[PDB]
């Protein structure tokens, strides 16, 4: 019951996927030929959440691929885990879109998503009850970022009162890797506050700043980065699928953490993050987890909390552990840090406590808080859209698949008054 | 993996001019029925009268689709191969690290 | 599913093509009889049993290197109607091959390419090779361009032209027909690569210490660069780069695409193993400007957009180490509308070696495509060679009496004074 | 982590250069060919696999010495292309090697220098080597250290020249170019230390007991003093000391850094045994004045600072009570605002041998870097030799038409005078 499709467009998406699957199977203990070989009786008890059932016992995820080219669904087949996914259900062009967002939200992704939306349907119309959708793409490219927003729009035009969940990669100025990404940043943020419930931002320049200071390893890889978010995002849902304590879905966080309905930007970390020759040393206790919890250079943004106030924050602690303590702890580190805690909210951190624990670990920790620190990274996209824009710079690929530059500056606009009245809240005093 | 030997192997750089010295040193027609052997046109005289595209293509199919399996088993295996070096790497820096200190 | 097809036409265009095609079958393990004793599909293309057929055509008046090809030991594998040969040399006059002796043998091009592009599914676009400073090739070559522009319209052509050096020449009269196939070339394709000469002898003598090059050693070199572009399309990597992904990143405008490239690293096995070859040290040297392929000083004008790829086992966090100290340095400057400049790839098979050649084996490479406001001195100074003749009308009536019209020198000299005008508008600050 | 570069320029200096870098390599015990059969990586990098780099650049405008190296049994060891060699010699012409043939190589020495300073990451400082009394030595060497004093600022500089001796000279000209450059490094140089040959043979043929000595039993004794100098950064000691640990302890006023050394004990295998060196005799005979290594007499002024480094097995309290008996000496008195002007440093490992070299194995030894009042008389015989032939302009045409102007031989002349009156009001009590 209240279950969840997964959906994720582009390469960025496609690789996040190819190991958040591989964690939740790992987790379930399933082989990757999809045959059940756990240990504990409640391994299989919510397995409906995810997986599907199928005639001979085996279980097959209900992810839909979609991309614009074949290469890089080609390429998740052959890695580990990737017989799980339905073939029925990869879906792409024979052409791509460049890293140009007009080509693939006007032009190419128009023609094509109709095949998606097909499968998409004929999933969501089939589950049981559905608790809603959540979307993992990049918002430095151009199919994934063009694409899934119009998908985005799509299903939310079908089902308004379904919850949407997207995990929205935004390029950073530090490691850049394309020359286009302000353009198609700044017009994927114009169409993602519009329908999107729930938006959880992750930058690679933190995944590495974490990468190379708290776990101290020497080579980072993108599958290092991968699996920091394929656990930050098996976090979220774990009580959904397990019983604890005090149970929380996807919707009382949506309840909790949105005061007003356009601040939905939120940004996650986890915890604990040790390295492999200090992970003897460390004793995993409640004030551990939650003093790293806190950490500034913990938050997968390279935004930084303390230039802002919490408009509220969550914390999804895992494992089993007394509540006094952390009431008691969650008390103490919004008494010590009232400058950072806005006011005119009293009591503005939620808790809740599952009571299984991530395979090989006894206690863990999933971070969700709604800040005003966030405006820094809008602020700096902007900054260089506008330094991009006023030369007309790299504008006629886009103007010349039936796009305008009025598009432009309503979105510049719309993004803008987000930024300030994102900011508005943060000088309100009571 | 990019990969080189101990300095003596290559044993040729001490001021070479050997790499200089190289270059001194280089100074009624019957074909439509008669395609070659070699050629895919070609069908063998015996074999001219299985008349099923139906058995056939299912035969074929199937070897089509099982070179597809055990090409996929292959390129997984060298994914895995990279990985696992980096994985025993890291691990290895670990144990590294610790011989030097206990040294 | 995703193909090329390359076009060589000329003598140094057919020059090189050899040199390219040395490697690819050398890369993808293919005999020179084309025998093997599913990557290749990029350029070539399966004949049901057995051998593999090049994606590509060789095009000349002359019938002498052609000859040659279908003598050498690479007799067995080009198709043998597809190495269309003429009879009478256009003999350095650029209207012999456009308007007297081009026009009767480009039907039969066109009907090549025509069967060559029927056969592939998942066409990426054209590559196009040929010396600028003859009768033949840039006569050709403008008119194979002109008409691929109308037969298919928006598929994408690549030009890796090789303009004459500043003062090094081999002909007298190579400025007239190299202004005329730029003003042919200026609107007509979507890419076009610097490749004088000069450059690549000072690269062959101050790193691979060769006193005595001849012109194998530059198309290698050349070939190796070409091999590194299209890596990303057949071989699985990190960060991959289409053809197609181009024209919304290095490109700002549709006047301005010329661009200049550069390698690194260039080394000798006799010395390349004492030195550890660190993805710094090589990034440091790709933007040397005395590592230029053509001889051009980048320091005399503003970076536009650098897009570069590695190969090989480089990690990104390594590379964006890097990105940050060239950020950091002062004598090199980005425009000032541009904040970020950099496309990033990365992808994990190294270079292949030739044997008997002269790079040795490395384990790291990376080549360049940058962007740069400096190309405009080129520009200038075969402007200012033109202008001299052309003050007393030397050399004309070997044009005129080939039916080309008096004024057509003009309006090539007008687009010439454009284009500058263009980049020096373009490069000024806001 | 802690890194040093050491700049060889002239025929004096490559020699001197040749006889430090054999005794590193024994040291560290790295083969000749570069190859081992933490602590290298002060004057060494790691290539990776195998062998290793030195952290030097040899400079010279006559190609004899460089190609004498480029052949020897160290021809493995250094980078083929850090030798930077000229066609033509100053030819002991000062003008000529800093005006005419040496700015044309400069640029190549910085671009080397850039390339190694950019792979250390700990930069103690800089160390150079220059015969004084030569053309390209003197001019390159002033060139070299005014363009780096600009580059990197705040880095320090450590020269070790070899001024003329009193009365034996082996050229003519030499007083005008040693005036010249003493002007030049007067303003320049962080450190600067006395060498002349005169008072090395003396030790030589009084404790070596050789009565032929050649340049190299000279050189050797001089890269002993260089190793230990340099021994506390690479090797553990119970008190150490840095490189940027002396302006502060032996440099009262930024003007006066000009000092004079010594070494102890300098004895043979045939007779070393005999005693048993304990540390007072050592320290006593380091202190003797005719074990000056620059042909000066201590007992005509006062001392300012003392550092002296002892090496071996050492106790600091035989060091302190070996101190308190110089203090108590009528014959050697301090400066009367100084009353503690020692600085001591005790490190482990003994000095090493060279086979076939003159110097026994001990398990003690003394080096001290005495500053004092006492050096003003080689300025002031410098300055009379120079003033008998300026006064009638002799050998001036040789520098005049090398594109000096007549006045700068002036300036250098008041500088010297300035000098000298600093360090007799230096020396005067309160
Ligand atoms: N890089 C490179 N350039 C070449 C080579 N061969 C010729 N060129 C250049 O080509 C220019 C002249 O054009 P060519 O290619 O030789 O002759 P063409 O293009 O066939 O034109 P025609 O003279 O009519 O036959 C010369 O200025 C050369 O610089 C080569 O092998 N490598
Ligand atoms: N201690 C020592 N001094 C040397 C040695 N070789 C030369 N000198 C001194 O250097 C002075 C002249 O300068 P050189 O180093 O010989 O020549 P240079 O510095 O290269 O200048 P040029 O004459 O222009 O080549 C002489 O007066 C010598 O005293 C040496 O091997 N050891
Ligand atoms: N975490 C992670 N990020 C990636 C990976 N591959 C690419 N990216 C990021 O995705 C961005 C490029 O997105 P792109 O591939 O063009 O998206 P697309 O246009 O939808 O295919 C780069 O800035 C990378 O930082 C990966 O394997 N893992
Ligand atoms: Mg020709
Ligand atoms: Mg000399």
């Amino acid at each position: 019951m209240r279950e969840i499709v997964h959906i994720q467009g582009g390469q960025c998406g496609n690789q996040i996927g190819a190991k958040f699957w591989e964690v939740i199977s790992d987790e379930h203990g399933i082989d990757p030929t999809g045959t059940y070989h756990g240990d504990s009786d409640l391994q299989l008890e919510r397995i409906n959440v995810y997986y599907n059932e199928a005639t001979g016992g085996r279980y097959v995820p209900r992810a839909i691929l979609m991309d614009l080219e074949p290469g890089t669904m080609d390429s998740v087949r052959a890695g580990p885990f990737g017989q799980l996914f339905r073939p029925d259900n990869f879906v792409f062009g024979q052409t791509g879109a460049g890293n140009n967002w007009a080509k693939g939200h006007y032009t190419e992704g128009a023609e094509l998503i109709d095949s998606v939306l097909d499968v998409v349907r004929k999933e969501a119309e089939g589950c049981d009850c559905l608790q809603g959708f959540q979307i993992t793409h990049s918002l430095g490219g151009g199919t994934g970022s063009g694409m899934g927003t119009l998908l985005i729009s799509k299903v939310r035009e079908e089902y308004p009162d379904r919850i949407m969940e997207t995990f929205s990669v935004v390029p950073s100025p530090k490691v850049s890797d394309t020359v286009v990404e302000p353009y198609n940043a700044t017009l994927s943020v114009h169409q993602l506050v519009e329908n999107a419930d729930e938006c959880m931002v992750i930058d690679n320049e933190a995944l590495y700043d974490i990468c190379f200071r708290t776990l101290k390893l020497t080579t980072p890889t993108y599958g290092d980065l991968n699996h920091l978010v394929s656990a930050a995002m098996s976090g979220v849902t774990c009580c959904l699928r397990f019983p604890g304590q005090l149970n929380s879905d996807l919707r009382k966080l949506a309840v909790n953490l949105i005061p007003f309905p356009r601040l939905h930007f939120f940004m996650i970390g986890f915890a604990p993050l040790t390295s492999r020759g200090s992970q003897q040393y460390r004793a995993l206790t409640v004030p551990e987890l939650t003093q790293q919890m806190f950490d500034a250079k913990n938050m997968m943004c390279a935004a930084d909390p303390r230039h802002g106030r919490y408009l509220t924050a969550s914390a999804l602690f895992r494992g089993r552990m007394s509540t006094k303590e952390v009431d008691e702890q969650m008390l103490n580190v919004q008494n010590k840090n009232s400058s950072y805690f806005v006011e005119w909210i009293p009591n503005n951190i939620k808790s809740s406590i599952c009571d299984i624990p991530p395979k090989g670990l006894k206690m863990a920790v999933t971070f969700v808080g709604n800040s005003t620190a966030i405006q820094e990274m809008f602020k700096r996209v902007a900054e260089q859209f506008t330094a991009m824009f006023r030369r007309k710079a790299f504008l006629h690929w886009y103007t010349g698949e039936g796009m305008d530059e009025m598009e432009f500056t309503e979105a510049e606009s719309n993004m803008n008054d987000l930024v300030s009245e994102y900011q508005q809240y943060q000088d309100a005093t009571a | 993996s990019v990969q080189p030997r101990t300095r003596l192997e290559r044993e040729a750089m001490k001021d070479k001019e050997s790499i200089e010295k190289t270059r001194i040193n280089q100074r009624v027609k019957q074909l439509l029925h008669n395609p070659d052997p070699k050629s895919t046109l070609f069908i063998p005289e015996n074999q001219r009268f299985d008349k099923d595209f139906s058995v056939f293509d299912k035969q074929q199919r199937d070897q089509r689709f099982a070179t597809k399996e055990v090409a996929l088993e292959k390129h997984r295996i060298e994914a895995l191969e990279r990985e696992s070096k980096r994985w025993e790497q890291m691990e290895n820096q670990v144990n590294k690290e610790q011989v030097k200190r206990q040294f | 599913m995703r193909e090329v097809i390359s076009i060589h036409v000329g003598q140094g265009g057919i020059q090189v093509g050899n040199a390219c095609w040395e490697l690819f079958c050398l890369e993808h393990g293919i005999q020179p009889d084309g025998q093997m004793p599913d990557a290749f599909n990029t350029f070539f293309s399966e004949t049901g049993a057995g051998k593999h057929v090049p994606r590509a055509v060789f095009l000349d008046l002359e019938p002498t290197v052609i000859d040659e090809v279908r003598t050498g030991t690479y007799r067995q594998l080009f198709h043998p109607e597809q190495l269309i040969s003429g009879k009478e040399d256009a003999a350095n006059n650029f209207a012999r091959g456009h308007y007297t002796i081009g026009k009767e043998i480009v039907d039969l091009c066109l009907d090549r390419i025509r069967k060559l592009a029927d056969n592939c599914t998942g066409l990426q676009g054209f590559l196009v090779f040929n010396s600028v400073g003859g009768g033949t090739g840039s006569g050709l070559g403008s008119l194979l361009l002109e008409r691929l522009s109308v037969d298919y319209g928006k598929k994408s052509k690549l030009g890796f032209t090789i303009y004459p050096s500043p003062q090094v020449s081999t002909a007298v009269v190579e400025p007239y027909n190299s202004i005329l196939s730029t003003h042919s070339l200026l609107e007509h394709t979507d890419v076009a690569v610097m490749l004088d000469n000069e450059a690549i002898y000072d690269i062959c003598r101050r790193n691979l210490d060769i006193e005595r090059p001849t012109y194998t050693n530059l198309n290698r070199l050349i070939a190796q660069v070409i091999s590194s572009l299209t890596a990303s399309l057949r071989f699985d990597g990190a960060l991959n780069v289409d053809i197609t992904e181009f024209q919304t990143n290095l490109v700002p405008y549709p006047r301005i695409h010329f661009m200049l490239s550069s390698y690194a690293p260039i080394i000798s096995a006799e010395k390349a193993y004492h030195e550890q070859l660190s993805v710094a040290e090589i990034t440091n040297s790709a933007f040397e400007p005395a590592n230029m392929m053509a001889k051009c000083d980048p320091r005399h004008g503003k970076y536009m957009a650098c897009s570069m790829m590695y190969r090989g086992d480089v990690v990104p966090k390594d590379v964006n180490a890097s990105i940050a100290t060239i950020k950091t340095k002062r004598t090199i400057q980005f425009v000032d509308w541009c904040p970020t400049g950099f496309k990033v790839g990365i992808n994990y098979q190294p270079p292949t070696v030739v044997p008997g050649g002269d790079l040795a084996k490395v384990m790291r490479a990376v080549c360049m495509i940058s962007n740069s406001t400096a190309i405009a001195e080129v520009f200038s100074r075969l402007d200012h060679k033109f202008d001299l003749m052309y003050a007393k009308r030397a050399f004309v009536h070997w044009y005129v009496g080939e039916g080309m019209e008096e004024g057509e020198f003009s309006e090539a000299r007008e687009d010439l004074a454009a284009l500058e005008k263009d980049y020096e508008e373009v490069g000024i600050e806001t």
